[PDB]
């Protein structure tokens, strides 16, 4: 029995509750605590990047636009042996513009 | 634009700070002696010492005797109520006469309710037990503290609740990141929902990922809500409870008006009295105006003069143009004013006089300002001799079809020729009823 | 300041008759002044009321308008005090579209009937100082004292369930019904802790019961009749009680419930307190209601009915006869008439002078002569209004007192019945439907 309420009010004059749970087990399913990830991964697209839109497809990894889907899901016929040239390395011109240069769209 | 009304031009009594009256301000012209007995009213009505006094606008057709009542509308702000009713309406189908006068003299009392209350808010990032083994005898383990940290936009605190929050904590099935509200007296906690900072291209939720809230933690929030008597009967009549199943009933069958017992009226009126009190709410008395009284029967004038005497009743102000006619509800008495003599002890009378030529031409003006049409002087000295002619209303509304014949025309003025027009293409009530032996 | 909902009305300024103990009334007390004769009666009658042994006794006020008719009504309301009833209503009231006129007649006569109902109770009233709850069925503990006595409760579930709804914990001052284990909190005696962060209502605190934890007292509630009638009409029928719904309630039922308020009273439980059903302006009622009144004032559940009116040999309405008061004589015959005569030159100055004290309203001698004077030429009402008007006029001019010119300049702008008539005759061809 958890003992939902105990009050005395014994020293000023004061007024308590002394909640006690007894059965030890009883305890942590009362108070698991919690230890959440405060944010996520801000997913990006690897075809012209912005943030990423709707989700990953049935295989694979997150896009922006329907021109991404299409630049990656002709991308991954060029893995599915797995063997062979650089799937990725500025495959069918991912947004290729380099203020700051890109890397191949390979995160997968 | 807003749409332009009748009385949109009335903006106030244009009063002197001596309370005299300028011959041209705030929209109106002339009715000076009116207008100075109006500024007496809108200060009665200020003071708020008074309960039932009553006023009656009396004059002939088209004197403005419904723009001054407006114009009182004006001088108070929209603090303070004002009911306007047409005699008309007192002949429901759902509840008798004398219900829709109580029903809209309780509608013209005002209450501002200014409840206070403080809170925490934010996400909650420990749910966080303390301990102390004992509770001073045969034990398990004892908690007595629960640490609660919330952090929304300003900074993180920790609060060390009472133990016995823990049945609702659980009962309210919150977790870290959540985001909860909890209120001081009470201490009951309540969920808002989660945190954004795990939404953004998450989205599929209907508890919706709620946003982080801006501000400091801990709150303190002034509620100012205005609300009339009339609303707290028909709120308190009710049983408004969605549990009951003769609530859900009431949403099938009509929810037709009723008859309201003076019994929840005193009630309402005791706990108001209490709030008053106790400081929670504040009295705004208002003012009921009943345009076209001549329509109402001798039963509801009859009704009146037990209403007005009542300390609890607003100021009210009746409008009248009939001259001695018969009281409606009787067969053959006459009266002045289409009311009874023995209401008419219980008023003061405010005359309004007809209008000279220069007084119809400046209004006419005044018109044509709001309408945003540019008139000439000659036309404007032509619609003036119209208005002498027919009515100043008749005249009044030629300006807008004159300009928009001008405008077909491609000018961006009236001259006199337009409205020699308009006052052929139309006809006004007089010539009309001449025509009217011609075409029988 | 704190503008409370009652203020300032036409009939504030009386709070009784103003009668000496032998019911002779003094010329200005409690804010009645004049009407001599008719005070004295309404005392008779008031006495009459009090002793509550002659059922549906009927009186009527008239005389000409403006002469206190309804202030003597309002004076008997005042001096009779809130304990008994008295139902005010104007005649045009029952005329309804939920229930007939003698439906409301009704109502309105069992409204003014109270049931003094009296019962025992037993009581637990006590400082909590201590409560356990062994929550897993639940099983508990509860300490009570008072500054005489201490006691330990074992207690049931269904308490348990009661003391956990409510949230009572120890420091509350409780009361704890006996008879079905209602619990209500008066308050505390000693301070939440101060330790817990966010519970921290300062509130208020009560000082620790006295004598016995257990205790049995008398308590009386008073009901009307038609408050049972209602209740008792249909299932869930309080609510008509607020929402007025109460659409022709069965005769069977009101006969049913005079048996048992009799019956109550013969076994000690209740006691019936008659009041007073007042009727402003009686000449709304038609035929079908005095003919209904004829009947209902001879039940001996009745109360004292009084009704105001002014008319002369005046048209019944309903009918195309005609009869004095706007009264057919079957009903004059049945009750006492009492007239009111019009005011002379000091009471009608005394009148003015009682209605400036209520409104804090200073006016010098020849301002109250004048408008006594204004008063006796038009009326008194409208001299009455002319105080507040000129009140504000000396008010916007930062005056102290109110003075003749004040007076004279409000009765320039507002105008009385008789000048109103007159100005409306000289624009008679402007004025509509004449």
């Amino acid at each position: 029995p958890i003992i939902t309420y105990h009050s005395v009010t014994v020293p000023a004059r004061c007024s308590r509750t002394f909640i006690t749970f007894s059965d030890d087990a009883t305890f942590e399913e009362w108070f698991p605590q919690g230890r959440p990830p405060k944010v996520p991964v801000r997913e990006v697209c690897p075809v012209t990047h912005r943030p990423a839109l709707y989700r990953d497809p049935v295989t694979d990894i997150p896009y922006a636009t329907a021109r991404a889907f299409k630049i990656i899901r002709e991308a991954y016929k060029k893995y599915i042996t797995a063997h062979g040239l650089p799937p990725t390395a500025s495959a069918l011109g991912p947004g290729p513009p380099p203020p700051e240069p890109l890397p191949g769209s390979g995160p997968r | 634009t807003q749409r332009i009304a009748s009385h949109s031009h009335v903006k106030g009594l244009g009063l002197d700070e001596s309370g005299l009256a300028k011959q041209a301000a705030s929209g109106l012209v002339g009715q000076e002696n009116a207008r100075e007995a109006c500024g007496v009213i809108v200060e009665l009505i200020k003071s708020k010492k008074m309960a039932g006094r009553a006023v009656l606008l009396a004059g002939p057709p088209g004197t403005g005797k419904t723009a001054l009542a407006l114009a009182i509308a004006q001088e108070l702000g929209s603090k303070v109520p004002f009911c306007p009713m047409v005699g008309s309406e007192v002949y429901s189908t759902e509840i008798k006469k004398t219900e829709v006068l109580m029903e809209n003299f309780r509608r013209a009392i005002g209450l501002r309710i200014k409840e206070t209350k403080e809170v925490y808010e934010g996400e909650v990032t420990e749910l966080t037990p303390c301990e102390t083994e004992n509770p001073m005898g045969g034990y398990g383990k004892t908690i007595s503290h629960v640490i609660i940290g919330l952090k929304t936009a300003k900074g993180t605190k920790q609060l060390k609740l009472d133990p016995s929050i823990f049945e609702s904590l659980q009962k309210e099935r919150v977790e870290a990141g959540d985001v909860i509200y909890i209120e001081a007296n009470s201490g009951a906690v309540k969920r808002q929902g989660r945190c954004d900072t795990y939404a953004t291209e998450f989205d599929l939720e209907a508890e919706e990922y709620v946003p982080l809230p801006k501000g400091d933690v801990h709150k303190k929030k002034e509620i100012i809500q205005d609300v009339t008597l009339h609303d707290l009967d028909v709120a308190n009549a009710r049983p408004q409870g969605g549990q009951d199943i003769l609530s859900m009933m009431g949403q099938l069958m009509k929810p037709k008006k009723t008859e309201i017992t003076d019994k929840l009226r005193g009630e309402i009126n005791k706990v108001v009295n209490k709030y008053i009190d106790q400081g929670i709410a504040e009295l705004v008395p208002g003012v009921l105006f009943v345009d076209e009284v001549h329509m109402l029967d001798i039963e509801c004038f009859t009704y009146l003069h037990r209403a007005l005497e009542s300390s609890i009743a607003p100021i009210v102000i009746f409008a009248s143009n009939r001259g001695n006619c018969v009281i409606r509800g009787t067969e053959d008495i006459t009266s002045p004013h289409g009311i009874p003599l023995d209401l008419l002890d219980r008023v003061m009378i405010i005359r309004t006089m007809l209008y000279t030529p220069q007084e119809m031409k400046q209004i006419i003006k005044i018109r044509a300002q709001t309408e945003g049409i540019n008139i000439s002087e000659e036309a404007l000295n032509h619609l003036g001799e119209i208005g002498t002619k027919t009515t100043l209303r008749y005249s009044v509304q030629l300006l807008t079809p004159a300009n928009l014949l001008a405008k077909i025309n491609g000018k961006d003025s009236i001259e006199k020729e337009h409205v020699e027009e308009i006052s052929e293409l139309f006809y006004d009530a007089k010539s009309s009823a001449k025509i009217l032996a011609d075409q029988q | 300041d704190v503008t409370r909902i009652e203020r300032i009305g036409a009939h504030s300024h009386i709070r009784g008759l103003g009668l000496d103990d032998a019911l002779e009334p003094r010329q200005a007390s409690q804010g009645m002044v004049g009407q001599l004769a008719a005070r004295r009666a309404a005392g008779v009658v008031l006495e009459m009321i009090r002793e509550g042994k002659i059922a549906g006794r009927a009186v009527l006020i008239a005389g000409q308008p403006g002469t206190g008719k309804t202030a003597i009504a309002m004076g008997m309301a005042q001096a009779l005090g809130p304990d008994t009833p008295f139902t005010a209503i104007a005649g045009s009231e029952i005329f309804s579209l939920e229930m007939s006129k003698t439906e409301a007649l009704t109502q309105a006569f069992r409204r003014s009937i109270g049931v003094r109902i009296k019962e025992e109770t037993e009581i637990i009233e006590g400082e909590v100082v201590e409560i356990q709850i062994d929550r897993p069925s639940k099983v508990g503990k509860l300490t009570l004292k008072t500054t005489e006595m201490e006691t330990i409760y074992d207690l049931g579930t269904k308490m348990i369930e009661s003391l956990t709804k409510d949230k009572v914990q120890a420091g509350d001052v409780i009361t704890i019904d006996k008879a079905t284990g209602k619990i209500s909190k008066l308050g505390r005696s000693f301070t939440r802790a101060r330790d817990y962060d966010a519970m921290g209502s300062q509130t208020k605190f009560v000082q620790c019961p006295d004598g016995e934890l257990q205790k049995r007292k008398e308590v009386v509630h008073t009901v009307s009749l038609h408050e049972i009638d209602v209740i008792n009409s249909r299932t869930q029928g309080f609510l008509a009680l607020f929402s007025g719904d109460t659409g022709e309630i069965k005769s069977e039922v009101r006969e049913q419930i005079n048996a048992k308020v009799a019956e109550w009273r013969e076994e000690g439980k209740a006691e019936i307190i008659p009041g007073v059903l007042f009727i402003d302006e009686v000449h709304m009622l038609d035929i079908e209601s005095f003919s209904f009144l004829n009947r209902a004032l001879e039940s001996d559940m009745a109360p004292v009915l009084i009704m105001a009116t002014n008319r002369g040999i005046t048209r019944i309405r309903g009918t195309s006869y005609q009869s004095p008061h706007g009264i057919p004589i079957d009903l004059l015959d049945r009750l006492l008439i009492v007239s009111t005569t019009p005011y002379s030159e000091k009471d009608t100055k005394q009148i003015l002078r009682i209605r400036c004290e209520e409104e804090d309203v200073e006016m010098s001698e020849d301002a109250y002569t004048v408008l006594t004077r204004i008063g006796l030429e038009t009326s008194l009402r409208y001299a009455i209004q002319l105080i507040t008007a000129a009140s504000l006029v000396c008010r916007k001019r930062k005056g102290t007192e109110v003075q003749v010119d004040d007076i004279k300049r409000v009765y320039s702008l507002f105008l009385d019945e008789s000048r109103s008539t007159q100005y409306m005759k000289e624009y008679q061809d402007a004025f509509l439907f004449n």
